[PDB]
């Protein structure tokens, strides 16, 4: 029951590594915060193969810590860690990753 | 610059002649640690009066080779001139040029040496450095080695006593040959094996990582610390590009000396991933000191300046004595005026002052995941670091109890052959 | 207890008095609220915090609040300091209590004030005077800036600003992308921008790193680049002082002569204790002191300790600021360095300052990944489109404050109210601020100027706060002054009334000034070092 | 007159002050005695 939770949105729309097991940590929480976290979230797969084009709600295990599609969009620019001479003509620009 | 000026600097003869960089260089006055006590250095700088301003070429040569004072007492062994018994008495006579004409003398005093009995009578050393065999004939130029090796040897074994930090001591506190630089206590911290051996050793280390450490200090797999900090922003780092090559040279043909039981080298040794559950936790405290100017992974920084802890000499070592003085004091280099130091976090420490079973508890979780897993840190290993090491079997007789019991003894021989 | 100077509250005022004392010889103790706090602890709590209240500054989460006296919280507050007037909003400041103080989370700016604010009601009759001028104290600025290590732009003539004796014990760090091209800008636009003083070691300095940036200079930093009076705690005990967590003075008791003889403070448990000591010094918070003096009032003095002239609470000062936040049209790109590195300091000075307060112009630089993230996230964005909207807003976010310069008015207050408590009984603050016409032109002009800045920079979704917002450093409540009967304490750091109490605080403070300044507080309790000495030579 | 310290009564738990002779009784102190003993053999010689 934390694979699926793992692999729950998709590998673009996320975390092409793991989430080194911080998704046990949120698995783990919600289920004190929602008792069909579990079930609704099997479901899921299904759908893509009604579900947010209405219902929204289901976007909390998104959402939710920051974990802003998480280390950071930009790390190599900004801080939280770096080198003293850490301006270096900020880097990149738009280079996602 | 002059000739003497060129051995002073490489025999580090200012680094232990001033009290730190606030006191005059050459005057004397700066305290160093030893298990019998505290030894103090006398002034150095050509003073007719407080100073050594009537020494001559006869007696400054023994005061510096042979270890005697002007007065006829014996210099302590803090000196290293059973190191410098090697040294030619044609540089040496260099070195009394540059003391009487380089350096301003000071008409300004030094403390003097306290020890207990019976290191208080200071006529006893004569017989300590016999038992020593410090002689010693002196330093002539070898044949069988090329001329880079030759002058690689005079550098490390008499000219910057690179010995007498690294090889061990015995019970009466001497030089052990049998094992030649192998790597011993110094009070609180402990300088490693540097001989030829590839995986106990420095062995594994590649010629240009060699040549770069001993000329700063820093390293992507290494790092001066602690009286290395001291030996290199003192005498090492101005020295000539050839020297510091002639040292790598006679560095990798010492003979190995393997140290029990190890299979990898130090620096070579990788470490496995962790995290912390987001007091008393190994991951957890580690990440609330030192998860900042390292990582959280301990790769350190990304260009180099904060060490990882990966693969780190400090770290791979079966003795934690290099990894727990570390944190006990922190490091603090200088290159070509340019300081990097690391915050102590010992009791006095001014950043963030962490106890000594804390310090186990890092000391524990950063050997587990990147330094050497077999290495294990206990909760008083702190506490013997922060003394000053483990205390040598030498010294338990320096304590007036002891002393009283034995002299005891003495007594009862005395009535008995009566 | 028996000690032979007795200082409350070790914060920067209190430690670095002490470490003072104590190096002069004479035994010092240490009282303080709080409890003793790690700075690695403070670290964690940081990490662990949540993050929604790093997107919006929050400066008191990280620190535990103690029952028995809570230092105050902004976000949703306990009510510890309670606000009242029509700027209520300008004076919600908070502070953190416990070893170290206040000075536990601070900006690190550490500023020498215009020769022309020491005279200022001299100069533009406005205000109260300080009662030493610049050169009365510039040696003192000079000790308390080796002693905390402070950065400084020695190479380089900035604009009319506080001369100089003896350049800075560092060269100011370079800047960032974000600095320099809000350096640029404003040259463009017509503003100066200045390198601000800051208590960070630009290189290692008195056992402690360099600053590394990592961006979290407030409210607490990871590896100690930044100076906290923990340091002079710690070598003020080190050397010789006994320090005591926990120590909440509430009451002292006086005589007909004056001179302070007893302390008593309540334990977390109500227990009271006495302690005696020659001379009793008293440096809490501009906030705090004041409190504790109009708390410990006995039947001597019934409207309050060293009140003879009756002026504590009154005159209270602290920077009016002017918040700002938008997306800039060009990626500024700011986060890098100190969290406060540059500033505009060419109106710090002027003939204007006769009719309306000198603005002081500058931003922030705290790292914007946190707020833009949670902004993004707010957008309802998810994906690779929220990715690149994460970018911009990362890339494009700006925050700019504009403090002002804020005259004593009797008028406002420190009534320790009776309608909300603490564990202890101890009454909670509360305070009536005004702020006068003078501040606001000052601020419309300030308006302006932000408006100015912005279309320089092509902001967009323009936010400025429609309030006053706070600064954190309290300055006044006890002001200073030759002439006892207008001015409670007197030229050498101690009150008129009491001559056995010498007072050092932000209270002792007299004018506002134009920048954040908690050096002065630092200089004046140095100079009252001296005041102990005679005193007991 | 009579004051007790914090470690007087600890004396007491242990079974008073130690007598000078007991600490003899220590493997200790006899090995720092025994080679006494061989420094006045060699001595003669
Ligand atoms: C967000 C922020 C920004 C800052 N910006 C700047 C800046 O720009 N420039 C600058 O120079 N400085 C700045 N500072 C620093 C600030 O000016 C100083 O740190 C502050 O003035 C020092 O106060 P303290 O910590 O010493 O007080 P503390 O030492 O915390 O005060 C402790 C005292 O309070 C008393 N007390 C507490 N509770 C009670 C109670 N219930 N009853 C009785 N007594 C009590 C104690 O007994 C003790 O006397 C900033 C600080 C912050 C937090
Ligand atoms: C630190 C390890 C030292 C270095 C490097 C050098 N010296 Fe030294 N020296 C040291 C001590 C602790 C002592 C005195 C202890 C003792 O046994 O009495 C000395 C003594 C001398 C003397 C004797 C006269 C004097 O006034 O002390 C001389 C002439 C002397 N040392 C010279 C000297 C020179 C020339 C060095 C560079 C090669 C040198 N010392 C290095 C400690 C240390
Ligand atoms: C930044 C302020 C640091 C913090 C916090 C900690 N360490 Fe550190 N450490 C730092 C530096 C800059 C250096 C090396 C000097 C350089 O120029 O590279 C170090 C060094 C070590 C080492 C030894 C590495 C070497 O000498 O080869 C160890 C084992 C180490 N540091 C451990 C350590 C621990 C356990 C810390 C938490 C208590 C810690 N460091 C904090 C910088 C900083
Ligand atoms: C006493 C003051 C020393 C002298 C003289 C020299 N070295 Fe040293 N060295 C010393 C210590 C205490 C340490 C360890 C620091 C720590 O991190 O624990 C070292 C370290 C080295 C190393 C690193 C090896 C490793 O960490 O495995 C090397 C290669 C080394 N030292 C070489 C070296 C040479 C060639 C010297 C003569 C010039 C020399 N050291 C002098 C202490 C002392
Ligand atoms: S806390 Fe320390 S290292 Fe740099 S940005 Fe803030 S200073």
């Amino acid at each position: 029951s934390i694979s699926d939770f793992m692999q729950l949105s998709a590998f673009a729309t996320g975390h092409k590594n793991l989430d080194l097991n911080i998704g046990s940590a949120l698995l783990l929480a919600f289920e004190a915060q929602k008792h069909d976290f579990s079930t609704q979230i099997k479901a899921l797969r299904e759908h893509i193969t009604p579900l947010h084009p209405t219902l929204i709600q289901i976007i909390r295990a998104w959402y939710s810590v920051i974990e802003d599609e998480t280390v950071y969009a930009f790390e190599k620019a900004l801080m939280y860690v770096v080198v003293i001479p850490t301006y270096a003509h900020n880097g990149p620009n738009y280079w996602v990753s | 610059i002059s000739r003497g000026h060129y051995l002073a600097i490489a025999a580090d003869c200012a680094a232990c002649h001033t009290n730190g960089r606030d006191g005059q260089f050459l005057a004397g006055g700066y305290a160093i640690s030893s298990p019998m006590g505290n030894i103090y250095s006398t002034n150095i700088t050509p003073s007719k009066t407080h100073g050594i301003g009537n020494y001559t070429l006869e007696q400054f040569s023994k005061a510096l080779r042979h270890g005697i004072r002007a007065d006829g007492a014996q210099l302590y062994p803090a000196m290293p001139y059973d190191a410098y018994n090697r040294l030619t008495d044609e540089d040496v006579k260099s070195l009394y040029a540059y003391i009487m004409t380089e350096v301003k003398p000071v008409d300004a005093p030094s403390p003097k040496t306290q020890l207990p009995f019976p290191f208080s009578i200071r006529a006893s050393l004569g017989i300590w450095k016999i038992a020593a065999r410090i002689e010693g004939k002196p330093y002539v130029f070898d044949h069988t080695h090329n001329d880079d090796w030759n002058r690689g040897r005079y550098l490390v074994d008499e000219l910057a006593h690179c010995g007498e930090c690294h090889t061990p001591r015995n019970f009466l506190l001497a030089p052990n040959q049998s094992a030649y630089l192998a790597g011993a206590d110094i009070g609180s911290w402990r300088a490693p094996n540097i001989t030829n051996a590839p995986q106990s050793g420095i062995g594994s280390w590649s010629d240009q990582d060699l040549f770069q450490y001993l000329k700063t200090g820093k390293t992507a797999h290494a790092r001066a610390a602690g009286p290395m900090a001291e030996a290199i922003e003192h005498s090492l780092q101005y020295l000539p590009d050839a020297d510091i090559s002639a040292i790598v040279t006679y560095l990798r043909s010492v003979p190995a000396k393997a140290e029990s039981g190890q299979t990898v080298a130090n620096f070579e040794h990788a470490g496995r991933p962790s995290s912390y559950s987001v007091t008393t936790d190994g991951a957890a405290l580690y990440e609330a000191v030192c998860a900042s100017c390292h990582q959280s992974d301990g790769k350190g920084s990304k260009d180099g300046y904060y060490p990882s802890l990966v693969g780190n000499t400090t770290t791979g070592q079966l003795n934690p004595n290099d990894l727990i003085a570390s944190i006990l004091y922190g490091v603090d280099r200088t290159t070509d005026n340019h300081e990097i130091l690391m915050p102590a976090f010992g009791p006095d420490s001014l950043v963030q002052p962490l106890t000594d079973e804390q310090i186990a508890t890092i000391a524990d979780y950063v050997l587990s995941h990147f330094g050497n897993a077999q290495a294990t840190v206990s909760a008083d290993a702190v506490k013997q670091v922060r003394a000053g090491g483990k205390q040598v079997p030498l010294a338990k007789l320096a304590s007036p109890g002891v002393m009283l019991l034995l002299g005891t003894g003495g007594i009862l021989g005395a009535i008995l052959v009566v | 207890l028996s000690a032979d100077v007795v200082i409350i509250g070790a914060g920067i005022c209190g430690s670095l008095l002490a470490h003072k004392l104590v190096r002069n010889g004479l035994s010092v103790l240490l009282l303080d609220a709080g409890p003793r706090r790690d700075r690695s602890q403070i670290v964690e709590n940081w990490r662990n915090m949540p993050p929604d209240n790093k997107s919006q500054y929050d400066y008191a989460t990280p620190y535990p609040s103690v029952p028995w006296a809570p230092h105050t919280n902004y976000f949703p507050d306990n009510n510890y300091l309670i606000v009242k007037g029509p700027d209520r909003t300008a004076y919600k400041q908070g502070i953190i209590k416990g070893v170290g103080g206040t000075t536990w989370h601070w900006a690190a700016s550490s500023w020498r004030y215009l020769p022309n604010d020491f005279k200022l009601h001299s100069t533009y009759g406005v205000g109260r005077d300080y009662a030493m001028s610049y050169d009365e104290l510039e040696p003192y600025y000079y000790e308390a800036e080796c002693e905390m290590g402070v950065m400084g732009p020695n190479g380089e003539e900035i604009t009319p600003s506080a001369p100089r004796q003896n350049p800075w014990p560092m060269t100011s760090m370079p800047y960032g992308y974000g600095d320099r091209t809000f350096t640029e800008i404003v040259s463009k636009l017509g503003f100066s921008n200045t390198p601000v003083p800051q208590a960070r070691n630009s290189r290692p300095y008195d056992g402690r790193p360099q600053c590394c940036g990592n961006n979290n200079c407030m409210p607490i930093c990871p590896i100690g680049a930044m100076y906290n009076g923990v340091y002079a705690a710690i070598k003020a005990e080190k050397l010789g002082a006994k320090i005591i967590p926990n120590a909440v003075v509430y009451a002292m008791e006086t005589d007909a002569k004056n001179r302070i003889t007893a302390i008593s403070f309540y334990d977390p448990d109500k227990q009271s204790h006495r302690v005696v000591a020659k001379t009793f010094v008293i440096a809490a918070n501009g906030i705090e002191t004041p409190k504790l003096l109009l708390l410990a009032a006995n039947d001597r003095n019934p409207h309050g300790i060293a009140n003879s002239s009756d002026l504590v609470g009154r005159n209270m000062m602290d920077h009016p600021g002017i918040g700002m936040s938008f997306q800039s049209a060009e990626p500024i790109w700011a986060g890098g360095g100190s969290v406060q590195m540059s500033s505009i300091t060419n109106f710090r000075d002027g003939d204007f300052r006769s009719e309306y307060a000198a603005t002081q112009i500058g931003y922030n630089n705290t790292a914007q990944n946190s707020r833009a993230g949670m902004k993004a996230l707010s957008m309802g964005l998810v994906g690779k489109k929220l990715d690149e909207e994460i970018r911009r807003r990362t890339a494009h976010g700006v925050d700019i404050y504009a403090n002002h310069e804020v005259l004593p008015d009797p008028n406002n207050r420190l009534v320790l109210s009776k309608d909300y408590k603490d564990a202890l009984g101890i009454p909670h603050p509360e305070v009536t601020y005004d702020v006068g016409e003078y501040v606001r032109k000052s601020a419309a002009i300030s308006r302006q100027r932000l408006m100015d800045i912005a279309k320089a920079m092509g902001g967009t979704e323009i936010e400025m706060t429609p309030y006053f917002t706070p600064n954190n450093h309290i300055t006044g409540g006890t002001i200073m002054g030759h002439d006892p009967r207008d001015s409670v304490v007197d030229k050498w750091l101690r009150t008129h009334d009491h001559s056995n109490l010498f007072l050092a605080t932000g209270a002792t403070m007299a004018a506002s000034g134009t920048v954040n300044s908690t050096l002065t507080m630092a200089a004046l309790s140095l100079r009252a070092a001296d005041a102990i000495l005679n005193d007991l030579k």
